[PDB]
């Protein structure tokens, strides 16, 4: 907690290439992650990954707590590594703290609000509604900051007397276009430093590109072994027409495929 | 001159300027191509050009320093002491360029 | 796979790159009678 | 064994103009700022002041 | 033919100017492992490896 | 690792427009209430199956306006008007 993330960075190296009873802990690889995520300057998402590779190499002595997937889920969703996050939030999932923890208080940027919001801009809408199932359990409310958006009069004549445009003259309501390299937008309230992706209206996007995940499969040759049938081209047809958005053609299951099983044999085959 | 491109300068928004090499970059990458020489060498350039369009954009948008600043409106001149001009007996002067 | 792959096939290059360029670089060397320790090429390829 | 840290720092960037004008305007108590430097007179035709 | 040598040793010295022995053990276990019985290196290369 | 694989499912609302009520469940579980931008998007997540359900209950709180006119249930071949009687 001094801004400048490379005063810790040279407390930790003095350790991880230390004497034995000298070497980093687990509490220790969360000072630095820590100190790494929040600074007010400068990329820093890559220096993230050096710490986790470094715990992951040294893990017969290190394993991870509760605040290492939760700095993890912070740090890893204000830059859009959102994939990163997701996988693990889940973590986060199976200890009893929750995400209050997570959350903290309002500081900080509020990071439970990022998750929240951050999930839905992007297009991840299932895993959504998991994280809402998990505040449930034991954490405190939705933060209201997480809650921002922008027949009946949509310009309401009725909102105008509670935010500022009002017999106020503190008219706090939004401006647009005031330049300087500020935010015009909320994007949340004001972090996440990246800029806000734009969900299409909880409509197409992560569905079409899900299906990518089938695509690759039968656009790629190794990956697939099928069986005899027609040469290499069975599979190959299929990937052809799948492209071009869809037409009919439910035949059967063609391809019937595994993912790569996470198998590394030595010698072959 | 000058002045119209130090606003354009101070117009564009970074993060807008990055969604929008990101989408360009997803377009390029979507494209088969490998069929012509012309067109193997073309997407590569312009992918390069893209990479390093966020790069200097990400660099702005997280840093103290404006982009205007590269037109330049106030120009600096060096102290005297070190441009002198040297004083010779006679007059003679050996002036700095 | 993937993840696995290429980190194996980077490391080979790099290993197989140091060990050409060691060789390389002492032949000259002993080719014209001049004796100088591994350590100093070493350090020197290793940053190539 | 803790070392003995030392952190120290080198920045560069472009100036701003008022970085510039903070850099080089001397207000005389009178309120003149003559920063500009308008003329071009290097030395004196007279003697060399 | 000195002159190439001493621009060779500007650049050579440019390269590791900041390799410094800073630690003891940095706790490695890859290590190069060499055969003298191959009979391929003579026996005053493989002394002064 | 199971989720390397699976196909999670095609297009199909059924879930997502019981979420509207399945939110006001997991927020109203504590202090949050479902609003503006989950009131006044409600008028457009409104028609997305001939389930009543999750639109009729939204005025239980404050509503009651819908988009300013009630007139599905009275719009759906499917089942007969299953006795709205809102009251």
């Amino acid at each position: 907690n001094c801004g400048i993330p490379e005063v810790a960075f040279a407390t930790f190296e003095n350790m991880e290439f230390g004497e034995d009873y000298m070497k980093p802990d687990t509490e220790t690889y969360n000072w630095v992650i820590q100190a790494y995520t929040r600074a007010e300057s400068y990329d820093r998402v890559q220096d993230v990954a050096e710490l986790l590779g470094l715990m992951v190499e040294d893990h017969k002595r290190l394993q991870p707590n509760m605040r290492t997937h939760v700095l993890l889920v912070e740090c890893f969703t204000k830059y859009c590594v959102i994939r990163e996050a997701i996988r693990h939030f889940r973590a986060l999932k199976n200890f009893e703290g929750g995400t209050r923890l997570l959350h903290s208080q309002g500081n900080f940027g509020d990071p439970l609000s990022l998750y929240l919001r951050a999930l839905c801009r992007e297009g991840r809408i299932e895993e959504l509604l998991d994280a809402l199932e998990t505040m449930a359990k034991d954490n405190q409310p939705i933060p209201p900051r997480a809650m921002i958006l922008s027949g009946y009069e949509v310009d309401y004549m009725a909102r105008y007397i509670s935010e500022g445009g009002l017999t106020g003259e503190r008219k706090r309501w939004v401006p647009r276009r005031g330049k300087t390299p500020l935010d015009p937008d909320v994007e949340g309230f004001i972090y996440s430093n990246p800029v806000e992706t734009s969900f299409k209206q909880r409509c197409l996007e992560e569905w079409k590109i899900r299906h990518r995940k089938l695509l690759r499969h039968l656009r790629n040759e190794g990956p697939a072994v099928l069986g005899a049938n027609a040469s290499e081209s069975d599979y190959i047809r299929v990937e052809e027409r799948l492209k071009k958005i869809i037409k009919g053609r439910e035949k059967n299951i063609l391809k019937p495929k595994a993912a790569s099983k996470m198998v590394v044999s030595e010698l072959k085959e | 001159g000058a002045g119209a491109i130090r606003e354009q300068l101070a117009d564009l928004d970074l993060r807008t300027i990055i969604d929008y090499s990101f989408a360009e970059w997803k377009e390029l990458g979507e494209e088969g191509s490998t069929g012509n020489e012309w067109e193997d060498r073309k997407v590569g350039r312009r992918k390069d050009f893209l990479v390093r369009r966020m790069e200097l954009v990400k660099h702005f948008i997280r840093t103290n320093i404006e982009p205007e600043w590269m037109v330049l409106c106030l120009l600096p001149v060096l102290p005297p002491e070190l441009r002198p001009i040297i004083q010779i007996d006679g007059g003679k002067l050996m002036s700095s360029d | 796979g993937s993840p696995w792959g290429f980190l194996i096939g980077a490391e080979l290059t790099i290993a197989q790159s140091r060990i050409s360029l060691v060789n390389k670089i002492q032949k000259v060397y002993r080719s014209q009678g001049v004796q100088i320790h591994n350590r100093h090429i070493e350090i020197i390829v290793r940053q190539i | 064994m803790i070392d003995q840290y030392k952190h120290q720092q080198l920045r560069i960037g472009s100036v701003s103009p008022q970085q510039i004008s903070a850099w080089a305007t001397k207000i005389l108590p009178n309120g003149e700022i003559v920063g500009e430097v308008t003329k071009p007179y290097t030395f004196h035709y007279k003697t060399n002041k | 033919r000195t002159s190439d040598a001493g621009y060779l040793t500007r650049r050579l010295v440019e390269v590791v100017q900041h390799i410094v022995v800073r630690r003891r053990d940095c706790g490695t276990i890859r290590g190069i492992s060499v055969s003298p019985q191959n009979s391929t290196m003579p026996e005053r290369i493989l002394i002064q490896t | 690792r199971e989720l390397k694989n699976r196909p999670p499912r095609r297009w199909s609302q059924e879930w997502e427009v019981e979420l509207a009520i399945k939110i006001m469940s997991k927020v109203i579980e504590l202090g949050g209430i479902p609003t503006i931008g989950d009131c006044a998007i409600i008028l457009r997540a409104a028609i997305k199956a001939p389930l009543p359900s999750a639109f009729l209950i939204i005025l239980q709180t404050t509503h009651s306006l819908g988009y300013r006119f009630g007139s599905p249930l009275y719009d759906e071949i499917i089942t007969l008007c299953l006795d709205l009687g809102e009251l």
